[PDB]
């Protein structure tokens, strides 16, 4: 009864937030205050299995949809910490209650972003372990999942030119904010290539290599990364490779290793 | 101590076979015939 | 029937084997050496089979029979034989021995044999009730030897649940039961429990959850070869998925090396399945002697067509194989890894070019790797150079991928370091051999 | 199902109420997912470190359980000790058993050191740590056979509980003989031996018919000539005689000539 | 010494790989002449390994002390 | 009473290996 | 290293020979 | 007997340590 009344309230706050959300302009500030309260009632209602009672299926959807609201709310504000706190919180509903709760189409959707988030931060390790959870058929069939994984596949294979052009295949704008982050990430990833592959480089060529439309932007990595610019406008990464450690006999280290043999062949044991 | 946990899930040619053998390419005489003819002319 | 008469002879011999086990089991308890039990537990798989309902009944009517509720628990759970002509009363416990409660080692061993028989009889619940009670018995039992016999039962108990096909009910139990061992400095029990737990984790694809458990947990170094082989595979599976390829090969090849020569046709089958796919993603063409071996011949033949594809680099051929043999990969739990490869076939050819050529001009690299443009290879050429699949430097001033000038290693410090890891182990082997040496307390 | 650990996202939030449901929930599921919460630590640690949290004493328990699972016992007791009531008092679960074992294991180490330097320099002992041990001491007293807590009693000094145990119901003064024998044979500190003996004598005197045989035997090791002299005199003045003789005849067969020469001298006065 | 120890391994292989079981405890006492099995074995290992370890340690100490 | 008995049951394992060790060292000596 | 290996194989051989020795005497006691 | 077993065991461990230390010395001195 009280859960239903809260359910009615949760739906009420939902119908408020939903209505605050389903409206074309789901004001982040207006929505944000509404979302928090729903959690508290959810904190009373539930966020995990906890009790053995069959949690209100709508309640599970509500919290999911309220978070589902939040996740797409989270993307709206562009707050990365919010996306993590919401996503990881939202992560649970996807796997724990799979047997009873149905799967609203948004589940693939919010999953579809999540892999993109992991890539954006360059946590490619968490990416694939993330892919494992999704079933086999959804990897290729689902558009939301496909775009990052295909995005990941080009990134692994070094078709950065493909990635820049592929950026136009984002089906939902929510991808757009992260994908911009990935654009910085890849340009950094490409920047990683320009370091330990080439000893020298040409600003006109490097400008192409880093896909920078502005030389001052190149000054940015010339400032942030501070790639030492070569005397002939040729950023001299040759100072990176270097060739140390081939001249000094460790001496002290070996006399330590040799002694260890000596002790092991003299210890009474 | 059979690992029954992991289920234990024609070409009776004796000779040990190397990867390059599987490579599919036209016989050597046809390569040389082409190579010699190409530089021959 | 003479088959059962040999069976009861097998029973009595198994009883004698058990009596040998129980006498050795009772030997270790008063022998002050848990090592004795390991022999009885290794005969366990051998004696695990070769037993029907008469075996346990006479064993339980031979062992136990103290009028204890124990008889009341497993006797009903196993069919009792009729008034057989050869009623060889196999009572290693006579009177007072019967009066004395069975040591936690033998009781579990006998109960496990019932548990094994329960498995052998598909009675995982009667074993469940048997086993958890076994655990419910051995959960309180805090001896030092029972930890061994408990460890074997655990996997069987995990195995009885393994055939029960839940694996989550025991996810927690095996997860907590593990912590009981670690708070005991126990060696074998911790090893066996972890492997069963991990198998639980991979079985539902919670690699993230699994990757953590290995991160904090420490596998007892002085562990059973059988277990050491197992943990290495599961860690290899986790590492491979976590994109730590290079370490995946080192552990998996090491896991394979530890396989029990020729007993486990299966384990070698699966590991080779990952090793071949694991190796491909790293840019190394796997060993051919694999695919011709008898046990792994047909099992890995599905992967065979793949490794031929990668070396050929004929993407159309690679896709064709996934279309046909791909579905089988899923059951092996490898499809995902193959999908990584499909967009990674270019790496090896980048390695093949770097292994033979030493100054190949980029435009030439494009020709010999099918790359669409000379510009495209540059990212791939550097990337392979960037990712440490090559050891080359791309001098962009004139578009040539120079390979590193290899040095005379014997004049550098590499050989000494390789000898150190070797000598340390060689000396350690001497200490481990000498350290035990098990001079029996001079009789 | 509970196959995820996003709750740590909740503890990442800022609503003090929301933390409590997260902190509570983890302590309800820490026994299984000790992995992720191990990386949290600081998150849970800061909650207890912070003095403003509404349920700090619950934060330590969950944090302590995570460390106990992880295995850093040196830090498990620290947080376990900080908490209270629910902290370990439950004295029911395995985690309690492992924490109490150390805690009473930790206690003795401090007390042994303390009895070495009792001239004010003695290092302090936390009341909660003493509280848990004495609570255990109060536990071991009222649980079952006291011939065990006595051993743990003198195991960690704590002479007060020693006197309490034997002076308590103690079934019979037979356990006094058990303790006495243990004090003579398996005690390796004379300074403690003297302190144990003083307790054994004091219990001897307050008895209705004090065991003169043991008391004089107890005194000899304690090196109390004058004390035995006064005992002898009262026994004579009480007209005991018969028991007085053996106390003398047992005395000469153990003591030293200096002891006797002093004890004889007292009687003459 | 490595050459001399090598020939002593050949006998060690023959002496062990023989492993003749015709009362092996008596075999270990009818072939005692200060020969292959161990006495001319690692006895040399100690000499060989002591000479190298001391020499090496002297080599590295000098490399540190003298510039 | 449980902790007091578990503690004795781990020190028992350590002394057990020591005893097996002391026998060996006595053997290495007398030779 | 070659010195170390020889001393190790000899070590193992000595434990195997000894493991047989006490075990064989173990069975022979019965 | 919970305490009784405890002191005998720990005393044995402490005393067996002395036997080890002496034997370790005598092996060394004999080698001389």
């Amino acid at each position: 009864a009280t859960s239903g009344a809260v359910l009615q309230a949760a739906t009420g706050m939902y119908e408020q937030l939903k209505g605050e959300w389903n409206r074309k302009s789901p004001n982040l500030s207006k929505c944000g205050e509404e979302l928090g309260r729903l959690k508290l009632v959810l904190l009373e209602l539930n966020f995990l299995p906890t009790t053995g009672t069959k949690l209100t299926k709508q309640q599970l959807i509500l919290a999911r949809d309220i978070l589902e609201i939040g996740a797409q709310w989270s993307i709206l504000r562009k707050d990365i910490p919010s996306f993590e706190r919401y996503m990881a919180q939202l992560k649970c509903y996807y796997f724990d209650y799979k047997e009873q709760l149905p799967e609203s189409a948004y589940m693939h959707q919010l999953l579809g972003l999540n892999l993109l988030f992991l890539l954006s931060q360059n946590r490619v390790a968490e990416f694939h372990t993330e892919l494992e959870r999704l079933p086999a058929k959804d990897i290729q069939t689902n558009v939301y999942i496909k775009h990052p994984v295909s995005l990941e596949q080009y990134l692994m294979e070094g078709s950065y030119n493909k990635v820049f052009l592929a950026k136009g295949n984002i089906p939902a704008e929510s991808y757009t904010f992260f994908i911009d982050i990935l654009l910085d990430t890849i340009r950094d990833e490409i920047a990683g290539c320009i370091e330990k592959a080439y000893e020298k480089i040409l600003f006109t060529e490097a400008t192409r290599i880093l896909f920078f439309n502005t030389p001052k932007k190149m000054t940015d990595y010339a400032k942030k990364r501070g790639w030492v610019l070569g005397p002939n406008n040729y950023y001299s990464f040759a100072s990176q490779q270097q060739k140390p450690e081939d001249t000094t006999i460790p001496s002290t280290e070996l006399a330590k290793q040799v002694i260890e043999y000596a002790r092991q062949l003299e210890m009474i044991v | 101590d059979e690992f029954e946990e992991f289920p234990a899930e024609e070409d009776a040619h004796v000779w040990e076979d190397n990867w390059d053998d599987d490579n599919v390419e036209d016989d050597f005489s046809n390569q040389l015939r082409a190579e010699l003819e190409k530089h021959g002319y | 029937a003479a088959a059962e008469h040999s069976q009861r002879e097998l029973d009595t011999v198994t009883l004698e084997d058990i009596k040998e086990h129980v006498k050795q089991l009772e030997k270790a308890v008063s022998g002050k050496e848990p090592r004795f039990v390991l022999r009885a537990l290794r005969m366990l798989p051998s004696t695990s089979r070769r037993l029907n309902h008469y075996v346990l009944y006479k064993a339980v009517q031979g062992f136990f029979t103290s009028n204890n509720a124990t008889r009341d628990f497993l006797l009903p759970f196993l069919e009792e034989p009729m008034d057989t002509e050869a009623d060889l009363q196999f009572r290693p416990r006579t009177g007072k021995a019967a009066s004395t409660p069975l040591l936690p080692e033998v009781e579990a061993y006998l109960q496990l044999l019932v548990v094994i028989f329960m498995m052998n009889s598909k009675r995982y619940k009667e074993a469940q009730k048997i086993s958890d009670d076994l655990m419910q018995k051995i959960s309180t039992q805090n001896r030092r030897a029972l930890d061994l016999v408990a460890a074997k039962c655990y996997y069987y108990h995990a195995r009885v649940y393994e055939f029960l096909d839940k694996l989550d009910v025991v996810r927690s139990f095996l997860h907590a039961r593990l912590r009981t061992a670690t708070l005991r400095h126990d060696a074998d029990g911790q090893a066996t429990l972890l492997n069963l737990l991990l198998r639980n984790y991979l079985h539902y694809s919670l690699y993230d959850q699994a990757e953590k458990l290995v991160s904090k947990s420490v596998f007892p170094e002085q562990a059973n070869n059988n277990e050491w082989a197992r943990y290495l595979y599961y860690t290899g599976r986790i590492k491979a998925i976590q994109l730590e390829y290079s370490e995946a090969r080192r552990t998996m090849t090491n896991a394979l090396r530890k396989a029990p020569q020729h007993t486990a046709v299966g384990f070698k089958q699966t590991v080779h399945k990952l090793l071949i796919v694991v190796e491909l993603l790293l840019g190394e063409i796997p060993d051919r002697l694999q695919f011709r071996q008898p046990s792994l011949k047909r099992s890995l033949m599905p992967y065979f067509l793949l490794t031929q594809a990668v070396r050929t680099g004929n993407l159309a051929k690679f896709n064709q194989v996934l279309d046909q043999f791909g579905e089988k990969f899923q059951a092996d739990g490898t499809y995902t890894l193959i999908i990584r490869l499909r967009h990674n076939v270019i790496k090896t050819g980048v390695r093949m070019i770097s292994l033979s050529y030493s100054r190949i001009s980029l435009a030439d690299i494009a020709q010999k790797l099918q790359l669409d443009s000379p510009e495209d290879a540059e990212f791939i050429v550097a990337k392979a150079i960037r990712d440490g699949v090559i050891e080359a430097s791309i001098n962009h001033e004139k578009g040539y991928v120079q390979s590193k000038e290899m040095i005379d290693i014997y004049s550098t410090r590499e050989p000494q370091l390789a000898f150190h890891q070797r000598i340390s182990f060689c000396l350690d082997i001497h200490n481990m051999s000498v350290k035990a040496m098990r001079f029996p307390p001079k009789s | 199902i509970t196959s995820a650990a996003g709750i740590i996202s909740l503890l990442d939030e800022d609503e003090p109420q929301l933390k409590e449901f997260a902190l509570h929930k983890l302590n309800a599921v820490v026994n299984d997912f000790w992995a992720e919460i191990s990386e949290s630590v600081d998150k849970i640690e800061v909650l207890y470190e912070d003095e403003g949290f509404r349920s700090r004493q619950f934060a330590a328990l969950v944090a302590s359980k995570v460390f106990y699972h992880l295995g850093a016992f040196e830090e498990s007791l620290n947080y376990a000790l900080g908490a209270g009531d629910l902290f370990n008092v439950n004295d029911n679960s395995e985690y309690v058993e492992t924490i109490i074992a150390k805690c009473i294991d930790h206690y003795t180490k401090q007390c042994v050191e303390n009895a070495d330097l009792p001239e004010g320099e003695k290092k302090p002992i936390d009341q909660r740590l003493e509280g848990i041990v004495n609570k255990m001491f109060q536990r071991c007293l009222d649980d079952h056979k006291y011939k065990q807590a006595i051993g743990i009693a003198l195991e960690t000094r704590r002479l007060d509980v020693f006197e309490k145990t034997i002076l308590e119901s103690n079934d019979v003064p037979g356990m006094l003989a058990y303790s006495l024998k243990l004090c003579m044979s398996l005690m390796q500190n004379k300074q403690f031996r003297n302190k144990v003996l003083r307790v054994l004598v004091k219990i001897y005197m307050n008895l209705e018919k004090p065991d003169f045989i043991n008391v004089c035997q107890c005194l000899i090791f304690l090196d109390d000539p004058q004390a035995v002299s006064d005992i002898l005199e009262k026994l004579v003045k009480e007209d005991n005689l018969l028991m007085a003789y053996q106390i003398c005849f047992d005395l000469y067969e153990s003591a030293s000539q200096q002891f006797l020469s002093s004890v004889i001298q007292n009687l003459r006065t | 010494v490595v050459k001399e120890m090598l020939e002593l391994a050949k006998n060690y292989n023959k002496a062990v790989e023989e492993e003749d079981k015709m009362t092996p405890e008596q075999l270990a006492i009818k072939n005692v002449g200060k020969q292959d099995p161990k006495r001319h074995l690692e006895e040399h290992v100690d000499v060989l390994m002591t000479s190298n370890i001391v020499q090496c340690l002297a080599a590295m100490l000098d490399t540190v002390v003298f510039k | 009473r449980q902790y007091y008995l578990s503690k004795i049951e781990e020190l028992q394992l350590i002394v057990n290996d020591k005893s097996q060790n002391l026998r060996r060292l006595q053997a290495q000596r007398n030779e | 290293y070659l010195a170390s290996l020889i001393r190790s194989v000899v070590a193992l051989h000595n434990l195997i020979n000894n493991k047989i020795a006490n075990r064989d005497a173990e069975k022979k006691e019965g | 007997d919970l305490y009784s077993r405890y002191k005998k065991l720990q005393q044995e461990l402490e005393f067996l340590e002395v036997q080890e230390e002496y034997i370790k010395d005598e092996q060394k001195n004999l080698k001389k």
